[PDB]
């Protein structure tokens, strides 16, 4: 059991179930640490009532998004294994498990992570996939070798060497993780990547068009016209993540 | 109790808490597999075998999902056929591109499950490129390509739990997670030649056998292993004249699905050393010669020695069939000797455990017993060098049930605790009435494993006294559903040599021969050999038995005639010829029938069928073959043969010692194997590579 | 019970119903893979002969042979279809009785039990 | 030189003609047959018949062993025997060497050596 919720069981049982009942809404009820941090003014740690709403936490709490709700791209409800939340949406979402698994993410241990428009979504997203490469233990076929293949596919998309099809390709990679594994490290290894497919796609689209206009024409996992091996290495194309 | 399920539609029935890749296999749906194997714990890491079970929400493992009554399974579902897809294609993108250099090809498990469940292209083409993974050193018996590896932990399984050697790990995490021992240390045990079979993909190979042929083009030959007295059965893949490798077959009342490490590697010997020409001692020299003037040569020995009954000593080895012993014995007799020894020493006197009833010499309980014991002692016994796969088989017992074992002989390093109760025969008088005693008692299942090396010594009488007296004492050791009184042979001929009764006279012991007849023999001495005696010797290889002959003839190996064994079960078993003997060696019992006719003693029988029906007229159980029935003579067999004549041997005080002191050779083939000698100075205990601390 | 030599129609060489032995058996489960396709059908080939079978010419190196049996092998659908076709030719024949995987239930939860005594020894996954 | 045969005579061959390859002396494989033992097998078939006709291609075994050591910044040197020029592909697989272990670690099709630099 998580220690939190051990935690709270002596104050349950002195105060009584209804009570704790009270707070919060049906199936969602309580009061859950909330640690916020990212691009937020002022960094914290509180506790506050379940199916509360984002604005108002933040705003309340964080004192507002780094240059104010317009500056806003994203937010991470829970820790870097549920997908993130596009701006348009999370202004009416509602704090408890229920609302978030209807805008399909999770409350996660409630570890929000904003990230304003000046941060680069992609170089996040990357940077969660080495954790998770990191992270894996190894046991099983898919986790191991497909973190892996997230990671090596999330620097050509930072750097832009791919190709748009390969967007879809990512995906099918992502689901070919989902349902196989023995525990839920594969889970949570797919879906920041689906998340981030599903909102961002446009940003990886316009990334690509700079490596393409910007460096050169690209193939397929990152080969260029005159990308060849000489002598032990790989020579006359960038090799993202060397 | 067994319960119902549905799996495809069909409907199979199962024992209750098997797992669900049992029932599938039961069904005969087949199901994709990699880390999943019959002898080895469940792992459930290759995730090949998801399956659809409607109360799961995502597809399950199918070899560690337990049955539930009711269950709904399906194997073929589209959501299955991707997630076999999706697998395949996780599992293929760090594989290295070595089909036609690695030595699986033609016969891996990744070639043939990609191609009926993966897809027929691939997506990763990655400019970062592949994985690498070095490797690794671990003897001279297993060549190590990691690349390849999966990760599927069989080979960590099997050398854990199997075979008892722990240096065998996986180290580090994620993506380089790799098998091996961490250090540089040798998978050292007698049964490691098995994670060669284990291993789906060609990441632990054969050494001696790399790059010298493929699957497709092997004969393929059914046959039974003579290296130790268990009677492993083996399948001899041989190419034209010379014989391959060896691999085991399932036999699950023998060896299960293993072998140990000088079966499987002393198939090397079979093609160096070899007798192909008569050769007929000239001076200090040999000298090549024809069959009929080598015949010849023995025919004018024989007439000028004049031997009288037994001047002539006939000598078996470790290796020879039953149809070449009933000759030899046959002939010898006809010779008017009785004078017919086994090779071991001591071998000029009879066995101290008689040779009138089976249950005398043999494993009662069957080998498939030693599943069933709560208690064994071991009497001068090594079973890891002399029968391993038993010695694996005792292992398995002890991990799963509670077990006393107890020892009495050599400190004996083993891969189960053993209780060490002294090196001597008071010792075994001491253990016998106390606590270990009491023990076999209480037991339900117990049983006595008697060393053949005990046999040997000549002493033995004492030993087989004191344990006749307690088998016929305590009814748990020997009732009418239990026979816990066994013996334990090493040598692949020794149970069929006493079958016939290959056992010299009482005055035959006395007599110093003048014509002495090697058939294998390579343990004999030159004290055992008159200077003035005549010796001949037939065999397959060179060695010192072929050192010490006047005459030579060339006999075919057990990979060149179809022969048959009796293992120490007394289980008769026939083997099958691979190739045919090289050069101008022939078959032994023909040999034996030819020189007997240059002998004016012609043998009854020409033909393979008139010998089987001598073999059916020495004993009704050579010819049934792959058959084991207990005695009914179990108490009387005792009774009249080891607390009977036992009674005025004088135990001795010298204390017991190994019987054999090399494990890796101790044959003639064995001891022609390049493989066996580099694997001895290999895998000797001073060596650091051995060692582990 | 077997057809005798010379009312058979064949046409086949009397040493081959004569003096040459058969054998019927199934595949075992090869150890080196998991799969069991070939393992069903009931396999029919002959038991070499010791003089004929294979010798090295002396020219190019290659494998002579003097067995025109040497590579014939029929695949039969059942036991007794097999002994019935080698009686119907006058074959003399061996039967090897094939062996199975003996049944044992295995429990992944097994891996995990509580060891009351001292280890016996450790499990590593 | 001076081959002994079977028959007890001598058999006269060239020094040139028993090397195994004009630039190796020695056989490179245990099973290999020596020129000398050929010659003392087949002499038949080599009476009146001039040796320095016959094929006699270079050991590749010392052809790779005179190549240089390439030396690899990371821990795994690629390698595919590509031609370079030539289209289409006319290399061998592509297969990943790891050099982390001390020394040079051969191709596995081509023989190249790489090592950790
Ligand atoms: S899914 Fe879990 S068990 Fe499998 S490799 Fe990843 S972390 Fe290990
Ligand atoms: S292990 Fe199997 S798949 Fe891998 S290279 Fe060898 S034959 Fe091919
Ligand atoms: S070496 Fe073979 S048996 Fe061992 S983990 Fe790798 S693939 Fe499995
Ligand atoms: S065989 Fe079941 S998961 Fe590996
Ligand atoms: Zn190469």
């Amino acid at each position: 059991t998580n220690v939190e919720t051990v935690a709270v069981a002596p104050t349950i049982l002195r105060r009584g179930g209804d009570w704790f009942a009270s707070f919060g809404r049906e199936r969602n009820s309580g009061t859950k640490l909330f640690c916020i941090s990212g691009n937020v003014n002022e960094p914290c740690t509180v506790e506050e009532e379940m199916s509360i709403p984002l604005r108002e936490l933040l705003e309340k709490h964080c004192g507002g998004i780094k240059g104010g709700w317009d500056n806003l791209l994203g937010v991470i409800p829970g820790g870097c294994s549920v997908p993130i939340l596009p701006k348009n949406i999370c202004e009416d979402v509602l704090m408890d498990f229920d609302a978030l698994k209807d805008v399909q993410s999770g409350l996660g241990t409630a570890a929000v992570i904003v990230i304003n428009k000046q941060q680069d979504v992609i170089r996040a997203i990357q940077r969660f996939a080495a954790f998770y490469k990191h992270e894996s233990c190894g046991q099983c076929t898919p986790c191991r070798e497909g973190t892996t293949w997230l990671l090596k596919a999330m620097d050509r998309f930072r750097t832009g060497q791919a190709k748009e099809r390969e967007i879809d390709m990512l995906y099918e990679l992502t689901k070919d993780i989902e349902g196989h594994t023995i525990c839920a490290l594969g889970d949570a290894a797919a879906w920041p990547i689906q998340g981030l497919i599903r909102n961002f796609r446009p940003e990886m689209e316009t990334r690509m068009k700079k490596f393409h206009d910007e460096v050169g024409a690209v193939s397929v996992g990152g080969w260029m016209k005159d990308a060849r091996v000489e002598k032990g290495k790989v020579v006359g194309a960038p090799l993202p993540g060397v | 109790a067994e319960i119902e399920l549905t799996i495809d539609g069909h409907k199979v029935s199962i024992e209750a808490g098997s797992a669900l890749i049992q029932a599938c296999e039961k069904a005969g749906v087949t199901v994709p597999r990699y880390c999943y194997h019959d002898k080895l714990a469940i792992a459930g890491n290759c995730r090949m075998c998801l399956v659809d079970v409607e109360r799961a929400p995502k597809p399950v493992a199918s070899c560690a999902y337990p049955v539930a009554p009711g269950m709904v399974v399906r194997t073929d579902t589209e959501r299955v056929k991707q997630a076999r897809e999706n697998v395949m294609e996780m599992m293929l993108q760090n594989h290295p591109l070595d089909c036609p250099v690695c030595d699986q090809g033609g016969e891996c498990d990744l070639q043939d499950q990609s191609m009926r469940y993966g897809r027929d292209r691939g997506r990763f083409t990655e400019i970062t490129g592949k994985r690498s993974t070095e490797d690794k050193n671990i003897g001279p018996l297993v060549k190590t390509s990691m690349n390849r590896c999966i990760h599927c932990t069989r080979c960590v399984r099997f050398a854990n739990d199997i075979a008892g050697a722990p240096e065998l790990g996986s180290s580090g995490r994620g993506n380089d997670m790799q098998i091996g021992t961490y250090l540089e240390k040798n998978l050292n045990t007698e049964l490691s030649g098995n994670v060669i079979d284990l291993c789906p993909v060609g990441a632990l190979t054969n050494k001696p056998y790399a790059f010298r042929a493929r699957p497709w083009e092997l004969k393929k030959t059914e046959s039974i292993d003579v290296m130790d007295a268990v009677g492993s059965n083996i399948r001899i893949d041989s190419k034209g004249v010379e014989v391959m490798r060896v691999i085991p077959r399932v036999h699950e009342d023998v060896n299960e699905e293993w072998i140990n490490d000088k079966s499987r590697f002393a198939c090397d010997g079979l093609k160096t050393q070899r007798l192909t020409t008569p050769l007929i001692r000239v001076g200090d020299k040999f000298v090549n010669a024809t069959w009929d003037d080598a015949l010849s040569t023995i025919a004018k020995a024989y007439q000028q020695k004049a031997p009288k009954g037994d001047e002539f000593k006939a000598v078996a080895g470790a290796l020879v069939e039953v149809e070449s012993m009933v000759a030899l014995k046959d002939m010898t007799n006809a010779l008017g000797s009785e004078n017919t020894t086994t090779d071991t020493p001591n071998g000029n006197s009879a066995p101290a455990h008689g040779i009138t009833f089976r249950s005398n010499y043999l494993f009662n309980s069957s080998i498939a017993g030693i599943e069933d014991a709560d208690a064994i002692l071991l009497v001068g016994t090594n079973p890891r060098r002399e029968a391993a796969v038993m010695n694996a088989r005792i292992r398995k017992a002890w991990l799963r049930q509670e077990l006393e074992i107890a020892s009495v002989g050599p400190t004996l390093d083993a891969t189960f605790d053993v209780a060490e109760l002294g090196n001597t025969h008071a010792d075994l008088e001491k253990a016998l009435s106390g606590e270990f005693g009491e023990v076999l008692k209480n037991a339900k299942n117990p049983l006595i494993i008697v060393g053949s090396g005990i046999t040997d010594r000549e002493d033995a009488g004492a030993f087989f006294n004191t344990i006749g007296k307690f088998v016929e004492s305590t009814p748990s050791v020997l009732n009418e559903n239990w026979n816990g009184y066994n013996v334990l042979q090493r040598s692949a001929s020794r149970a069929g040599a006493y079958d016939i009764g290959f056992t010299p006279s009482d005055e035959a012991s006395k007599t110093t021969p003048k014509m002495v007849w090697l058939l294998g023999a390579d343990e004999v001495a030159a004290s055992d050999i008159p200077a003035d005696a005549f010796v001949v010797y037939q065999g397959h290889n060179g060695d010192v038995g072929a050192q010490f002959a006047d005459v030579v003839l060339p006999g075919a190996a057990y990979t060149e005639k179809a022969g048959t064994y009796v293992n120490t079960e007394g289980r008769s078993q026939i083997s099958r010829a691979a190739t045919g003997p090289p050069g101008g060696a022939r078959e032994d019992w023909k040999i034996l029938r030819a020189v007997s006719e240059y002998l004016g003693v012609a043998l009854p029988y020409e033909d393979a069928y008139e010998v089987r029906d001598r073999l059916a007229e020495i004993s009704p159980s050579l010819v049934r073959y792959d058959l084991v029935e207990p005695t009914v003579f179990g108490d009387v067999a005792v009774q009249h043969s080891l607390v009977g004549p036992n009674g005025s041997v004088t135990p001795s005080s010298a204390p017991l010692t190994e019987t054999i002191e090399n494990f890796y050779m101790t044959d003639s083939i064995s001891r022609s194997s390049p493989t066996m000698a580099k694997s001895s100075i290999a895998f000797n205990k001073d060596n650091k590579k051995n060692q582990a601390f | 019970d077997n057809v005798p030599a010379h009312e058979i129609v064949s046409g086949a060489p009397a040493e081959l119903s004569r003096n040459r032995v058969v054998r019927i058996y199934q595949q075992a489960k090869p150890a080196t893979q998991s799969g069991e396709y070939g393992t069903f059908a009931w396999r029919l080939d002959w038991d070499i002969v010791d003089v004929a079978n294979r010798w090295e010419n002396d020219l190019i190196g290659w494998q002579s042979s003097g067995d025109y049996m040497q590579a014939t092998q029929m695949k039969f659908t059942s036991k007794e279809s097999a002994i019935k076709f080698a009686n119907k030719q006058g074959w003399d024949f061996y039967i090897q009785e094939p062996h199975h995987r003996k049944f044992r239930v295995k429990q992944y939860a097994n891996n995990f039990v509580h060891s009351y005594g001292k280890l016996k020894h450790i499990r590593t996954k | 030189k001076s081959i002994i045969s079977y028959n007890g005579n001598t058999i006269e061959i060239p020094e040139e003609y028993t090397k195994q390859a004009p630039n190796r002396d020695s056989t490179w494989a245990p099973a290999q047959a020596s020129k000398t033992e050929i010659y003392k097998n087949n002499m038949v078939r080599f009476e009146q018949k001039d040796l320095s006709k016959q094929p006699m291609p270079y050991a590749g075994i010392e052809l790779i062993a005179q190549q240089p050591v390439r030396f690899v910044h990371g821990n795994t040197a690629v390698c595919d025997g590509a031609n370079h020029n030539g289209p289409g592909a006319q290399g061998h697989p592509k297969i990943f060497i790891n050099v982390d272990a001390p020394g040079s670690h051969a191709c596995q099709y081509c023989g190249t050596r790489y090592e950790k630099e």
